[PDB]
């Protein structure tokens, strides 16, 4: 059939965009945010066995294989996904689609599809090929639909600001237009038979037009600039909701950077709907208008002005490609010198240390004269199409001139006329020429509408699940758990067979070592992650059931890193919450023992908070979530890793406050380095992965295992 | 097939980028 | 007299730019990095104590004073800085210039001047005028130089390219005029006397002139950017080689962002001198001969044309400061809306755990809105400025079109002379027009030379300290400190009156807790930073009489946060000592035990690293340190913290291996554990700034003190 | 002298941004 060969939105997914492609050649579009989520992307990047997963589940019969140097058998089928090396830096997956004699045509998903010889080959491409057939089981089904008749509906509620800038824009061209004709009055009979006393007047009139003419292109360029930021505003508004309504999935699998990214390409979709969309009919319409008008005026100067214009329109669709061939680069290489420079000042106490002055001199000088030489290039393809474009409109004036004149001398047309078709051809270039030059607008607003409209169609957190509350209201009881297994994407499965039991009321502690998943037990608590297999029993009841609000309302959560945002000292620690008295406030800060700066800063509690926490310390902001989870009534506290207090009181006070508590609420602690461990009701030492020592004090040590050793060795 | 299959560990080992 | 007020390049410095503008309104000029210097911002802000202090340095006697409410004396003299709050978010140092009964004149050093009522003044600032005045010690005087004509030297090599440029411009306007007569030629001879087999002639000489345009417009186009790139890169090398040479101080008191930013108004300098410079002759000539063409052609069709350039220029001057004043606003609008989204997205489990998905929702909501109003009252401001100019050149035409027909009723003018002029005011109109433009491109690249050019004007490191080869050939000696005292800005000193000797020991230890500085004791010595009283003394010989090179080699550091270059290990590990052969690189990894993780990467040593190594955990980054550390062969080793992974082992290697050494080289060991100095020779404990303890561990636990407590109390 | 002086530490207190 025909090669396809799918772009990468981001930089950090591969195996997504080869596997995309492959589908769309045997037949089956999916968008590329359901490849991801499919395979288990990971910010580092794509895990061939996540492709091979991924095949499966489709129903593609897939196998990896680590081939040898020799591509020469012919028993086996294309396309296939092999890795290469970006010139011995990184890895980058592609596809294969069919191998010739010294020709192989690599579809290189970073920049379109290229052919490579034999040996080139050998040498980039280290091994894995991963050979896939249908096995008919295979459906050739597309899910994908069209984004922008999606993203047009915005502008169905705003057809009477659209109605009124088209009208303005026809009256502006029939203003115009009729405003061309001067000079042929002028020297067709105000001149040539000296009619005095009426120059005077037909200038008046023609200076009457022209102030009409400003009028509505001032009224037509204020309402164009209204709708356009209308429009914008509701597009990133509508984006900003659905993702922070998106799972953790969501955000653990891409960085902030793409997510804020596709923020800013708003505005490309915007001037598709907005500019794009208007442009093309008041421009159509007026070209057609002045087309036919020339036309009527004079068929054979009519005629120059077409090939002038096809002439433009040639060029420019030639010149199209390269230049965004070029700009490409230019991107990649400013990419790199702005990260040697970062690189290099941010390491100055090395490179000063080591004597390495001019070594990242010359490394620096060079990486500026290879962006230069990228720069100069585009500058080449720029001074091209800018003298090809130069020289037709010029030879193209000309002629027309000079043909014009031919035709003055054998009687056919008068000068005035003539005059008259130099002004009027202002009304028929520019219309086409923006149509023209319209089409890279169009492809790149197409190309980000599919970035912005696939992340809108992933299933929002909330729906996934069936909510039935009415027989309980409390989150009270006992946490259970019945073989609960967690996977962080598609990786060696870390929580596996935790059984569990945490009766009401219970001093828990959960202690282990780095790297043993000790957190992720309170997130699948707290019903962030889901387990593939088994499920966790609250008061005999399954979570799943449990509303989605509730279970995130009813349990306070500190984290290892404490998040603190810009604002006031009142609202941060009343996140959430509203409607709050300021006496809460006072006895909230007063058990985690707050105070102790809150008369240090200027404001009792209205202080700003400058960026996040600049004038602070860590050991100051661990001071803040506690509070903060105090206040929000917790029926279930979860309190994590403590640490960088750096302080007995607070810790013996703070530890009190747990104690003291006035309503029963299942506490779990979160510890690391045997910190604070003196007495609970359980203990449970995750030494790594399964659970092995569950104690309570003066138990754990008796089984002369680990925490035995661990503990008469503390003390 | 073409060549030596594959376990899930040599699976592992192999990324992208 | 004059209100002088600077404005600030970076948002951090306040004070030294109220002190600037109070030094030049008394008559005194300094470079801003200078007072910048002397004042001693940290990267948090500037400090009214380093204020006072510099205006001590300066010469100024002055005080600081708590003012009350009450502002209406006059027995104390101005202007004077006091502090305000920026909308009660944070600080912002600014001068008061003169009072008023309800006006206070406030040089706010953000934007511009302005006046204040006195209610909303006393509320806005909080306290603390200082108050400064001459001490007869002041003298008067201009230190500043026009950079501009230093950055212009580089203009000087490449005089033959700009003489080119400018002689194919001159022929370029020589042919443009040249062929602007064709309509005139057309409309006066060959139409009215139907002279054909001329129209042919004369159309081909005329479509030769404009293929001869063509080709000068090109290679302008190409010696012009060429000439641009040459100078850019120039520019930008000589500061990133000069900041490259800069001290630590300059590091220290700037961060990364600003240091980077300085790198991209390289290319507003080259559009003054490399643009700006060629345009303004070029322009200028081609302006001067198309008004002299026209005025000899006609007198009142000139005086028009002067007219409606007077108009544009005195609209572009009205409309000049809004748009400025409007586009710093939609900056610090997008600024603010940009933070918020990155910490919005950055903190989701936060944000989803206390579930406040509706707050950040309106908070972001209203400052889209914000950000739609600026760029709304820019875009109105554009509209205006647009609808103003079109009026113009609009009425402009029509009035000299009118004027001309007037002409050529009464016998004047003849109508082709009449086209001729309206082609020919192409050559006028435009030249003067990009002059009355220019202006902002020269403001502003005078405003980002004095921001570039201050930078150059710093004493680099290298310069200052004497040396002398001759007094002690070796580096390796006896540490020997007296009455070091140290502090890293104008702030709390922290290092007191200390006094340390290194007599040959096997192993010095130095232990204390965390922000006594142990670490800032080594980096002292290996001259990063200078000390204020006292010297170091080696083989009896002051540091300051050795050269920097051998100081700087012979001494081996590793840093807290070990940094990792984006290269290969091989290039990264001898990195400032090239040539070096492949036995000394494998026994320092055989010392390091460097080998371990070796076998598992897919090549030995040519591997290459990632942005910084992220895929390489620290365990193995440290001992990535240890390795390039020993790879000089030092004199001098200062080992830091080497705690990496509980495989203790690996530090028992080390030890050995060093201990194997069993040579006259000097360790020092920066370490906060406890343990691992148990077999240490000497031990200096650093408690509070200040050495406490000295001598071995068996005789400081029976010293009793405060050592005993801690070391009985970890084990 | 306008009102009364100030010490070192309440210069040091005294910040700016
Ligand atoms: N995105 C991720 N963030 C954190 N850990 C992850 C992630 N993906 C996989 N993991 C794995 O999950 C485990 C983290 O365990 P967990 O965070 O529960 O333990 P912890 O001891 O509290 O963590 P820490 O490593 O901060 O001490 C590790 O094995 C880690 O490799
Ligand atoms: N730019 C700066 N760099 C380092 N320290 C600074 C700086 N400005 C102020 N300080 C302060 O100076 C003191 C020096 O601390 P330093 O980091 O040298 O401590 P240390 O005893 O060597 O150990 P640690 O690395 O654990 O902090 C600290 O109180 C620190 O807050
Ligand atoms: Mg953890
Ligand atoms: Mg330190």
């Amino acid at each position: 059939k025909k090669y396809v060969c799918v772009r990468q939105y981001d930089l950090t997914d591969c195996g997504a965009a080869c596997l995309s492609s492959i589908a769309q050649y045997y037949g089956l579009k999916m968008s590329l945010a359901k490849i991801r989520e499919m395979t288990g992307t990971d910010t580092q990047g794509t895990n061939a066995y996540g492709l091979i997963h991924a095949a499966k589940q489709l129903g593609f019969s897939a196998k990896g294989v680590k081939a040898s140097k020799e591509d020469l058998l012919k028993d086996f089928r294309l396309p296939a996904i092999a890795n290469v090396i970006v010139d011995n830096r990184l890895a980058h997956f592609v596809v294969i689609y069919s191998i010739k004699n010294r020709i192989i045509t690599v579809a290189d998903p970073g920049k379109g599809i290229v052919r490579y010889s034999m040996d080139d080959f050998c040498s980039i491409w280290t091994g894995g090929l991963v050979l896939l057939e249908p096995g008919e089981a295979f459906q050739k089904g597309d899910y994908t639909q069209n984004m922008m008749v999606k993203f047009a509906g915005f502008l169905k509620p705003l057809k009477k600001t659209v109605l009124c800038i088209f009208l303005a824009s026809l009256l502006y061209t029939a203003l115009g237009i009729a405003g061309s004709f001067y000079i042929k009055f002028l020297f067709d009979d105000l001149i040539k038979f000296e009619k005095l006393n009426d120059l005077h007047i037909i200038s008046a009139g023609f200076a009457v037009i022209f102030l009409l003419q400003i009028f509505l292109n001032y009224y037509r360029s204020i309402l164009v600039t209204k709708l356009g930021m209308s429009i914008d505003k509701s597009i990133m508004m509508e984006y900003y909701s659905h993702v922070l309504k998106l799972p953790m999935n969501f955000f653990n699998s891409r960085k902030v950077g793409e997510i804020i990214s596709r923020f800013m390409d708003a505005s490309k979709i915007r001037q598709a709907i907005s500019g794009a969309t208007l442009t093309i009919m008041i421009d159509t319409i007026m070209a057609v208008i002045g087309g036919i008008l020339l036309y009527i005026q004079n068929s054979s100067l009519f005629f120059i002005s077409f090939i002038i214009i096809l002439l433009y329109g040639i060029i420019v669709t030639v010149f199209n490609k390269p230049i965004q061939n070029a700009n490409r680069q230019i991107m990649e290489d400013n990419a790199k010198l702005t990260s040697a420079l970062v690189e290099s000042v941010k390491g100055i106490e090395t490179i000063k240390s080591f004597g390495a002055e001019e070594q990242t001199e010359k490394s620096t000088r060079d990486k500026i004269e290879t962006v230069m030489k990228s720069s100069f290039k585009e500058g080449m393809l720029y001074i091209n199409l800018s003298s090809l474009t130069g020289i037709v409109a010029g030879l193209g004036g000309i002629v027309i001139l000079w043909a014009g004149a031919y035709n003055v001398i054998k009687g056919n047309m008068s000068g005035g006329q003539l005059l008259a078709f130099n002004a009027l051809l202002a009304y028929f270039l520019t219309p086409v020429k923006n149509l023209i030059d319209l089409q890279p607008l169009i492809q790149t607003a197409v190309v980000a509408s599919n970035r912005l409209g696939e992340i809108l169609e992933l299933a929002t957190e909330k729906e996934l699940r069936e909510d039935s509350d009415d027989f309980v209201i409390s989150l009270k009881g006992d946490i259970e758990f019945r073989n609960v297994d967690f996977r962080y994407g598609l990786r060696k499965p870390v929580l596996k067979n935790i059984n569990l039991t945490i009766p009401k009321g219970k001093t828990v502690a959960i202690v282990g070592e780095s790297g043993s998943g000790k957190t992720t037990l309170a997130k699948l608590l707290m019903n962030f992650y889901s387990p593939e297999k088994g499920d966790i029993l609250i008061n005999g009841h399954s979570i799943k059931n449990i509303s989605l609000e509730l279970i995130r309302k009813k349990i306070a959560f500190v984290s290892q890193d404490v998040f603190i945002f810009s604002g006031t000292v009142k609202e941060n620690l009343c996140l959430g919450n509203e409607n709050v008295d300021m006496d809460e406030i006072i006895k909230a800060a007063k058990m985690a023992n707050a105070h102790d700066f809150i008369e240090k800063l200027p404001l009792k509690y209205d202080t700003f908070l400058n960026e996040s926490g600049a004038n602070l310390s860590e050991g100051q902001k661990q001071r803040l979530a506690i509070a903060r989870a105090l206040l929000k009534k917790p029926d279930i506290l979860i309190l994590d890793e403590a640490t960088s207090n750096l302080d007995s009181i607070t810790e013996n006070h703070i530890k009190d406050a747990i104690y003291g508590l006035e309503d029963d609420v299942t506490v779990i602690i979160i510890a690391h380095r045997l910190s604070t461990i003196v007495n609970c009701d359980k203990i449970y030492l995750l030494k790594d992965g399964e659970i092995v020592e569950s104690g309570s004090h003066t138990e754990l040590i008796a089984l002369k295992g680990c925490y035995f050793k661990m503990w008469k060795q503390t003390e | 097939n073409i060549g030596r299959e594959l376990t899930d560990e040599e699976l592992m080992e192999m990324t992208g980028g």
